[PDB]
RNA sequence: GGCACCUCGAUGUCGGCUCAUCGCAUCCUGGGGCUGUAGUCGGUCCCAAGGGUUGGGCUGUUCGCCCAUUAAAGCGGUACGCGAGCUGGGUUCAGAACGUCGUGAGACAGUUCGGUCCCUAUCCGUCGCGGGCGCAGGAAAUUUGAGAGGAGCUGUCCUUAGUACGAGAGGACCGGGAUGGACGCACCGCUGGUGUACCAGUUGUUCUGCCAAGGGCAUCGCUGGGUAGCUAUGUGCGGACGGGAUAAGUGCUGAAAGCAUCUAAGCAUGAAGCCCCCCUCAAGAUGAGAUUUCCCAUUCCGCAAGGAAGUAAGAUCCCUGAAAGAUGAUCAGGUUGAUAGGUCUGAGGUGGAAGUGUGGCGACACAUGGAGCUGACAGAUACUAAUCGAUCGAGGACUUAAC
């Protein structure tokens, strides 16, 4: 952590975020451009990963969409991101969920808090 | 970075924590100095321990302290010396408990020497 | 990353079930295809039945991949498995049907009739 | 591979002008006045920067 | 043509008001001063010698100090010209900072390349390996060092060593802001170089 | 093929791999003339070698055929380039077999299955990296650029315009604009990879007396993550605008030759090519350049010439190291010093420590508490180590000219 690279990156942090983990489900509303109208797409999933730091921080979110898992990244502080809402906390056993790849239905599932 | 000393991990780090008990134990060890210069971050890092005091420090440094005698008479293990004797004397200094001196080339290898010392 | 011998599924009901990648298309010593680009391959299993049958060589849109996407925002998307749609020359669905989710990038490609029949467009 | 020609005494001594040991750097002991390597204990009285060793 | 000196801090990126993330290289660049202008009547050619980075009294020498000393400045650690600029719009002793750059603006960056020591033909080169089995005995070698009838290796065989540490110029690159205050360029990209390195941002020449 | 001139006290032979380099009789791209050139396409010849010139199936193959691309899938030379660089499938040792020939032993440009590819680089050469001296004083920087290297490729779409052209079918030049392929350079913020002194889970056994908590070994025991660094498949950028002189070609004016004629005099135009423009190296460029700044004319012999000795500016030894690195070198520092370690505070990583309590018969769960732990990353902090010292390093030749 160089302090330079945080006090230039500082103004665009979002502070309206949740304070969310890996495990936790969220909805991203998803501000979508398709030409002219900017209508909101909801992204419902559960987050698998979280890295880095400050404005590069990232977070991936996952879904089963149609029969076909779907993951979505997102940096932490984009603008893109409209809002965060946490449906459900999870509890899971560490940072990084990429077990759930394999897994579909009952043994894919995570255990609310 | 740090130093492989020409050793494989096991092999580095089971000479680093003897090395660690040596110093504990003599107060004042001559090794070649590049094994001086990397026991002084691993010796000073297990004062650090010993300054602190609380059990949890205590069963971090057991993890790497050998289980050597310090002092026969009293029979202290070269644990309770460091938690004891050495966290004592260096209460008051905020880092910087070793010194290296160096010594000059042995006969057999050309090898560069080092006193490395207990401040 | 799709390359040749890259075994695809295929998300239509035109009747081929999987693909084989013969050729990345749009260029000379072109390695890898992704999300939006054209394939020729050839059907190695087929729904007995359909229009689309085994062992044709047939032209394909890439339309899901595990590599999947990167979007200017610094935003990505990835599926789980690699998905195409046979295509005419005309970038028209063989198939009537499109199945599963597809990506945004087919709209940047000129892919609407697919992205029209899609389910869910991410 | 091997030599094509034997080396000349010329090219030999021509090879070996760095071929060469250095002095050592050695300064006077403060103390004893004995030379000692520079930033070494000085092996004669075992003195280093004013401190008996 | 404009200039300035400054190190690289390293990279970060920055969200474009459009939504787009950009990566930008932060490059710090505390006030450059003119220290000596080059004309054709005195040098044969017209150049700024700019100045960067305030170095310690001690760090210091008697020739350097006396070479400031028209400028009226400490003695600086960088030191390079500039070519091509308005002699007229400098002065020795002017401070040249970042805002003489604009966001938008377009820029060359040169640096010295991060040194990567002795490497083989593979990674210097990108050449390609021989097999990995099969057999082989021919793994990460540089290839043939050419045809018999030459009697000896035609110049320009690329062979194994340092790597690196070369002078590169990066074109067009686009200045995405400018902090005045803490004497800032965010540039948009990678440019040559370890961080704390010398970089000279120039306006780009093909512009 | 002919010949038998070098090599039989050995010049390794097909194909592939790695690395190319050259020729142009040009495959693509650039510029043209003619056309049985309407347009779109082509044909043919001229200029042009700058760059580019694919992945597969079959076969030991080269070749060839085929599949699918491509702007194009050029043809040749370099010991049919390249085995002290690799391979060894084929050919071309010893085994065995088939067909065939031979009474037979055996044999076969017939086939078949199997069959040891050695070498520590002396010299030149090639790629990097130091040391020396030189460059009419000794130094610290900044430089000019003789000269050298690099780069040089190209598609598709939109628009111009459904315009020109054409009976339709179809369908432009020239000019704008957008976006790719391949290739290159840099870099790790992003996506990932790795990450053997980071964190966690877990099996067996063994040790720390026991419980609890830990250590050893088992590929880092295994498994799940992962910091810095190094990285590509990731990201950024590049081959842009031009200018000068030309090639083929097109001319203008113009006679020799009342005419005509691009040529004889004279004047133009005109290629991806040439020379620049762009990137990099570069004064050992002994032709050793330039600019700025610093030191300053010392003491001895010796008749002088010259030599010797202390030093100046400055640099080094030695030491702390990394952004550098095989080693030298380079770069940051050496106490009015943050150079490294430690320490403190962070970042990131892991993912909830131990102890204690509570619930449970128990495995275990929950709380205390985003806890504990944390290589390399950031900042601060002289606590530790960069001690004391020593060595090297000018006094500036002569001639002439101008002041
Ligand atoms: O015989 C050899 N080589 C000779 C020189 O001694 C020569 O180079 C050669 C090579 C191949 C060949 N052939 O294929 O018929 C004939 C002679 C040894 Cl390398 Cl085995
Ligand atoms: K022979
Ligand atoms: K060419
Ligand atoms: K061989
Ligand atoms: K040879
Ligand atoms: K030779
Ligand atoms: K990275
Ligand atoms: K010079
Ligand atoms: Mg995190
Ligand atoms: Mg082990
Ligand atoms: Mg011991
Ligand atoms: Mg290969
Ligand atoms: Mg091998
Ligand atoms: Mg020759
Ligand atoms: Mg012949
Ligand atoms: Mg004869
Ligand atoms: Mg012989
Ligand atoms: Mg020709
Ligand atoms: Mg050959
Ligand atoms: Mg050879
Ligand atoms: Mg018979
Ligand atoms: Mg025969
Ligand atoms: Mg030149
Ligand atoms: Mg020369
Ligand atoms: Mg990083
Ligand atoms: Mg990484
Ligand atoms: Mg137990
Ligand atoms: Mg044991
Ligand atoms: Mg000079
Ligand atoms: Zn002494």
């Amino acid at each position: 952590m160089q302090k330079l690279i945080e006090d230039i990156t500082k103004e665009q942090l979002r502070t309206d975020l949740p304070a969310f983990r890996p495990g936790d489900t969220l909805r991203v509303h998803v501000k979508v451009v398709e030409g002219n109208r900017e209508r909101i797409q909801i992204f419902e999933g559960v987050v698998i990963k979280r890295r880095g730091g400050g404005i590069s921080e990232t977070f991936t979110v996952r879904k089963i969409s149609y029969g076909v898992g779907v993951e979505r990244t997102f940096p932490v502080h984009t603008p893109k991101i409209a809002k965060i809402e946490v449906v459900r906390y999870g509890k899971v056993r560490r940072a990084k969920l990429y077990y759930l790849r394999e897994l579909r239905g009952k043994a894919a599932r995570i255990k609310e808090i | 970075s740090y130093r492989k000393l020409g050793r494989t991990s096991a092999q580095r780090k089971a000479m680093l924590r003897d090395l660690t008990t040596d110093l504990i134990i003599n107060e004042r060890i001559e090794t070649t100095e590049t094994r001086a210069k990397e026991l002084r971050s691993v010796v000073e890092k297990m004062i650090t321990l010993g300054k602190r005091g609380d059990l949890h420090a205590r069963r971090q440094a057991a993890a790497y302290i050998r289980n050597e005698v310090a002092n026969e008479e009293n029979n202290q293990d070269a644990l309770q010396k460091l938690f004891s004797d050495i966290a004592t004397r260096y209460e008051e200094r905020q880092g910087g408990y070793t010194r290296i001196m160096k010594l000059g080339p042995r006969r057999g290898d050309g090898a560069p020497m080092a006193i490395i010392e207990l401040v | 990353m799709i390359q040749q011998e890259t075994r695809l599924k295929v998300a239509d009901n035109s009747g081929a079930r999987e693909v084989l990648t013969i050729k990345v298309l749009g260029g000379s010593g072109r390695k890898t295809a992704n999300i939006g680009d054209v394939i020729v391959c050839t059907v190695k299993q087929a729904t007995p039945g359909g229009v689309v049958k085994k062992g044709e060589v047939v032209k394909a849109v890439i339309v899901r991949t595990k590599s999947g996407a990167r979007r200017s925002d610094g935003s990505y998307i990835s599926f789980d498995e690699n998905a195409c749609v046979i295509i005419r020359d005309d970038k028209s669905p063989r198939g009537t049907r499109i199945f599963g989710p597809v990506a945004r990038e087919l709209r940047e490609n000129n892919f609407m009739k697919i992205v029209s029949l899609a389910p869910e467009v991410i | 591979a091997v030599p094509f020609r034997r080396t000349s005494k010329m090219k030999k001594r021509l090879r070996r002008t760095h071929f060469k040991l250095n002095v050592p750097g050695m300064t006077e002991c403060p103390s004893c006045g004995e030379m000692k390597l520079s930033h070494r204990v000085c092996k004669a009285c075992g003195s280093y920067n004013g401190k008996d060793i | 043509t404009k200039g300035i000196l400054g190190r690289k801090i390293g990279m970060t990126q920055v969200f474009a008001e459009n939504g787009d993330l950009i990566p930008v290289t932060v490059i710090e660049a505390a006030p450059n001063v003119v220290l000596q202008k080059k004309t054709a009547e005195n040098d044969g050619y017209e150049a700024i010698q700019l100045g960067f980075d305030d170095k310690r009294e001690k760090l210091s020498n008697k020739p350097e100090k006396g070479h400031v000393a028209k400028a009226e400045t400490a003695p600086k650690r960088f030191v390079k010209e500039l070519r091509g600029v308005e002699m007229d719009a400098y002065e020795v002793g002017q401070e040249v900072k970042v805002e003489i750059f604009s966001a938008g603006e377009i820029v060359d960056v040169t640096g010295v390349s991060k040194g990567k020591g002795f490497q083989g033909a593979i990674k210097r080169h990108g050449q390609s390996r021989g097999p990995m089995s099969h057999g082989s005995r021919y793994h990460r070698r540089p290839g043939s060092m050419g045809p018999v009838d030459p009697n000896r290796v035609f110049k320009g065989k690329l062979l194994p060593g340092r790597m690196g540490g070369e002078q590169i110029t990066v074109q067009n690159l686009e200045i995405v802001k400018v902090d005045a205050e803490r004497n800032l360029l965010l540039i948009k990209g990678n440019v040559p170089g370890a961080k704390k390195s010398l970089i000279t941002v120039k306006s780009a020449v093909k512009s």
